[PDB]
C-alpha cells in the first residue's frame, strides 16, 4: 500500500559537514516515522521515533525534519563514529506492504 | 534484558527451519508486540512477522512471504518462526525485535535481539 | 462499488492533526447505516445539509480529512470557532459544507505508558487560512535575540504531544475526528446514497 | 494636529487591569494607520461601527482605557460578558460603542524570573456596575468570623498577581488591551480621521 | 510628566502608636511604585515593592494601600528601629522626568 | 554582590570628574539596568542617570541633567559616569544602584551600592 524510497544511495563528506538524508512515501503517513542507525555487525538501533523526538541515550546531532511525504535528517557534525547506514521505517499502515523499511543509506566519513 | 535468538544452521536448498526467539529478564506479556525482520548479508532490512503477545494474537505477514512463513508463540518466554522451502535468497541474518506500542502491526523497534545467521546452499 | 468508508474510518492509526490526512471518495455508493459499527459513540452534528435525508442525494465530490484531538477541543471544529486547533492546527471556511463526526478512542489510542506520538502545533505567526496544513518545524522565536537553532528560553519548539490522562474526564481522553466535505459544482453527480 | 496614539500605545509599561489608565483624546485629528508599526499581531475586532470607514467619520469625544490581561481572558472584555475581569476588575456597558484592540506583548512583558507586577481582582462583593474602578485592598472576608486585618484561613487578599508562564500557549501570556469609547452628543465634532 | 509629591514632611508618633505617610503622584501611575527606607548615612533599602507586596526579610509590620494617584503607607507599630526617612518611586514613566523619587519623610520615634 | 564606588575627591568648580561603579561577584549581563543617583548632604535622593547593559543599551538622562552628564559602559565589570563643568551645588553622594527589570528605565531598585562623596570647593 504505502512504499518508501530513501536517498541518496551513499554519501561522503570530510569530518567537518552536515549530511542530509531524504525518505519519501507514496502517500501522506502523517507523523508516523521512525530513523534507524546500524553500524557494521551490530542490531540496528533507534535513532528518531515520531520523526522529531531524539532516541534515548542519542547524541543531540540527529535532526529530524519534514512530515507528510517528505521526510530528511540530518546531522550537523559527524565525528568518524557516525559512519553507518540509516533506514527509515513507516510504521503508520502495516497490513499489505512489502516492507515498512526503506532502503539503506550508506554513510562514508572520509576523516 | 535480551532476545537472544537460536535455531540458524545450514539447510539445504528445498527444505524447512523452525527458529526460536527467547526473551531474557521478563516474559511476554500482553502490553507489546513481537516482530521478525531479516537482512541480506548486503542489502537493507527486511521485515517478516508480527505476533501481539496478548489474549488475541494479530498476526502480520509482508506480502513477499504470504503463505512460506509462519509465527507462533508457543510459551510465556518463547516465540518461534517457520519457514518452508528456502531458496537461495534466503539466506540473511535474522532478528527478533520487540515494539513498543500494539496497534496491530510493528510500531517503532526499542529493543533489538543479537540475530542468528541463516545460509542456504548444496 | 461501495465508497471506502471502512478504512477511513477503521484505520488503526490515525494522524496528528496537525499534518492531517486527506481523502477523496468518488466513484462509489455511499452508505450511512454502517457508520454505527465502526464508530461506537459517534456525534454526527454537523453543517450545510440536513442528516436525515443524506440517503436520498448525490453528491459531486467528498473529502474526508481525519485526525485524533482531545475530548474537550471537539467543539472546535466548526465554522467561525476560534482557538488553538482553528487557528493553528485546522481551520474552516466560514460557509463550510459537509459533515462532521466525532468518536470516543480511549480502548484504541491510549497506552500505560503514555501516548507521545499524537502531535500538536501550538505556537505560530499567523491563524491558518481555511485548509492549509503547517508542516514546518522551524522554531519559534518569542523574543528578541534570534534562536539561531536553539530551544532555550524564549526559544520554543513549535509543536508539542498529547499528554493524554485517561484518569480526568472525557476532556482528557482521545477522540478521533473525521470531517466530510461535500459540494455541489458543474460535473455531474458522481457519488450518490442507497 | 495629530492624536496622542503614540504615547498611548507606545507606552513601555500599561496599568494593571484592576487600575486601569484613562486617557481623553480631543481637538486633534486620529490616524488609524499608525497601528501596524506599534501594535504587531493586533486584533481589531470592534463594536458601533466599521473599523474601515472610519478615516471619514467625526467622533464626540474618544476615551483609551489601558491595560494587560493573559491571553485567554482577552475574549472577557466585550459588552454583556460573564466572568473574573468582566465581574471584578472591568465591566463594558451593554451599549457600548468604540473598538477594542489587543495585541500580544510577551517580548516586552514577560520576565525569566517571574512577573510579579501586574495584579487583578480576585474577590469582591458584588459585580462592578459599567465603567467603575475599586482599588480598596480591604481584607476580604471569606467566612463568619471577621478578619480584623488578619490574612489566615477563610480571609483572603482580594487581589492576585499575574503568573504568565510562556512555556505554554498564548493562552498563558500577557496581552496589551487599550479600549477606544466614541460616542455622539450636543457637542460638535472634535475628532476626526484623515 | 509626572511630579509626586510626599507628606508629611516630618512625624513624631509615641513606640505603641501608628504613623502613616501619604504619596499623590500629578499622572495616574497605577501600581508602579516602591517604598525605600534610609537610615543615616546609609543606602536606602527597599520595603514595599509594587505598592503591596513586602520585600524579603521586612518586618510584618509596613503595610501600603491605595493605588492610582494616592498611596500610603502605614506602621501600625514602632519599636525605635524604625526610624529613618521614607521615598516613594514611581517606576511608571521616566523619559524626561526630572527626579522619580518623592520628597523625604523623616520619621522621629518618640519612645 | 557588591558595587563599590570610586573616583570621588575634591573638585575644584568648573572641572571634570569620572566616577566608577564596579560588580563583584557578577557581570553586567543583559537581564538587569544599571543607574546612578545622588543625595545631597541634607536633601533627598535625586535620579541621574540609567544605561542597560544588554546588546542595545538605553542610556537616559533626568531633565536637569540632560547634556552636563555622561554615563557609558567601558567594559564587563565597569560602568562609569562623567560629569563636566561642576559648580557649588553639586556636592553630594554619589550611589550606583542596579535595576531589577529592563524595561528601559529605572525600576525597583534591590541593590545598592556604598556611593561616594564629591565635593565641589575652590
Amino acid at each position: 500500500d504505502i512504499v518508501m524510497t530513501q536517498t541518496p544511495a551513499s554519501v561522503s563528506e570530510p569530518v567537518g559537514g552536515t549530511v542530509t538524508i531524504k525518505c519519501q512515501a507514496s502517500e501522506s503517513i502523517s507523523n508516523w516515522l521512525a530513523w534507524y542507525q546500524q553500524k557494521p555487525g551490530q542490531p540496528p538501533k533507534l535513532l528518531i521515533y515520531a520523526a522529531f523526538t531524539l532516541a534515548s541515550g542519542v547524541p543531540s546531532r540527529f535532526k529530524g525534519s519534514g512530515s507528510g511525504t517528505q521526510f530528511t535528517l540530518t546531522i550537523n557534525g559527524v565525528e568518524c563514529a557516525d559512519a553507518a547506514t540509516y533506514y527509515c521505517q513507516q510504521t503508520y499502515s502495516s497490513r499489505d506492504v512489502d516492507n515498512v523499511f526503506g532502503g539503506g543509506t550508506e554513510v562514508v566519513v572520509k576523516g | 534484558q535480551s532476545l537472544e535468538e537460536s535455531g540458524g544452521d545450514l539447510v539445504k536448498p528445498g527444505a524447512s527451519l523452525t527458529l526460536t526467539c527467547t526473551a531474557s529478564g521478563f516474559s511476554f506479556s500482553s502490553g507489546y508486540d513481537m516482530c521478525w525482520v531479516r537482512q541480506a548479508p548486503g542489502k537493507g532490512l527486511e521485515w517478516i512477522a508480527c505476533i501481539g503477545t496478548g489474549s488475541s494474537g494479530n498476526i502480520y505477514y509482508a506480502s513477499w512471504a504470504k503463505g512460506r512463513f509462519t509465527i507462533s508463540k508457543t510459551s510465556s518466554t518463547t516465540v518461534t518462526l517457520q519457514m518452508t522451502s528456502l531458496t537461495a535468497a534466503d539466506t540473511a541474518t535474522y532478528f527478533c525485535a520487540r515494539d513498543d506500542a500494539d496497534y496491530a502491526g510493528p510500531d517503532y523497534f526499542n529493543l533489538w535481539g543479537p540475530g542468528t545467521l541463516v545460509t542456504v546452499s548444496s | 462499488n461501495l465508497c471506502p468508508f471502512d478504512e477511513v474510518f477503521n484505520a488503526t492509526r490515525f494522524a496528528s492533526v496537525y499534518a492531517w490526512n486527506r481523502k477523496r471518495i468518488s466513484n462509489c455508493v455511499a452508505d450511512y447505516s454502517v457508520l454505527y459499527n465502526l464508530a461506537p459513540f459517534f456525534t454526527f452534528k454537523c453543517y450545510g445539509v440536513s442528516p436525515t435525508k443524506l440517503n436520498d442525494l448525490c453528491f459531486t465530490n467528498v473529502y474526508a480529512d481525519s485526525f485524533v484531538i482531545r475530548g474537550d477541543e471537539v467543539r472546535q471544529i466548526a465554522p467561525g470557532q476560534t482557538g488553538n486547533i482553528a487557528d493553528y492546527n485546522y481551520k474552516l471556511p466560514d460557509d463550510f459544507t459537509g459533515c462532521v463526526i466525532a468518536w470516543n478512542s480511549n480502548k484504541l489510542d491510549s497506552k500505560v505508558s503514555g501516548n507521545y506520538n499524537y502531535l500538536y502545533r501550538l505556537f505560530r505567526k499567523s491563524n491558518l487560512k481555511p485548509f492549509e496544513r503547517d508542516i514546518s518545524t522551524e522554531i519559534y522565536q518569542a523574543g528578541n535575540k534570534p534562536c539561531n537553532g536553539v530551544a532555550g528560553f524564549n526559544c520554543y519548539f513549535p509543536l508539542r504531544s498529547y499528554s493524554f490522562r485517561p484518569t480526568y474526564g472525557v476532556g482528557h481522553q482521545p477522540y478521533r475526528v473525521v470531517v466530510l466535505s461535500f459540494e455541489l459544482l458543474h460535473a455531474p453527480a458522481t457519488v450518490c446514497g442507497p
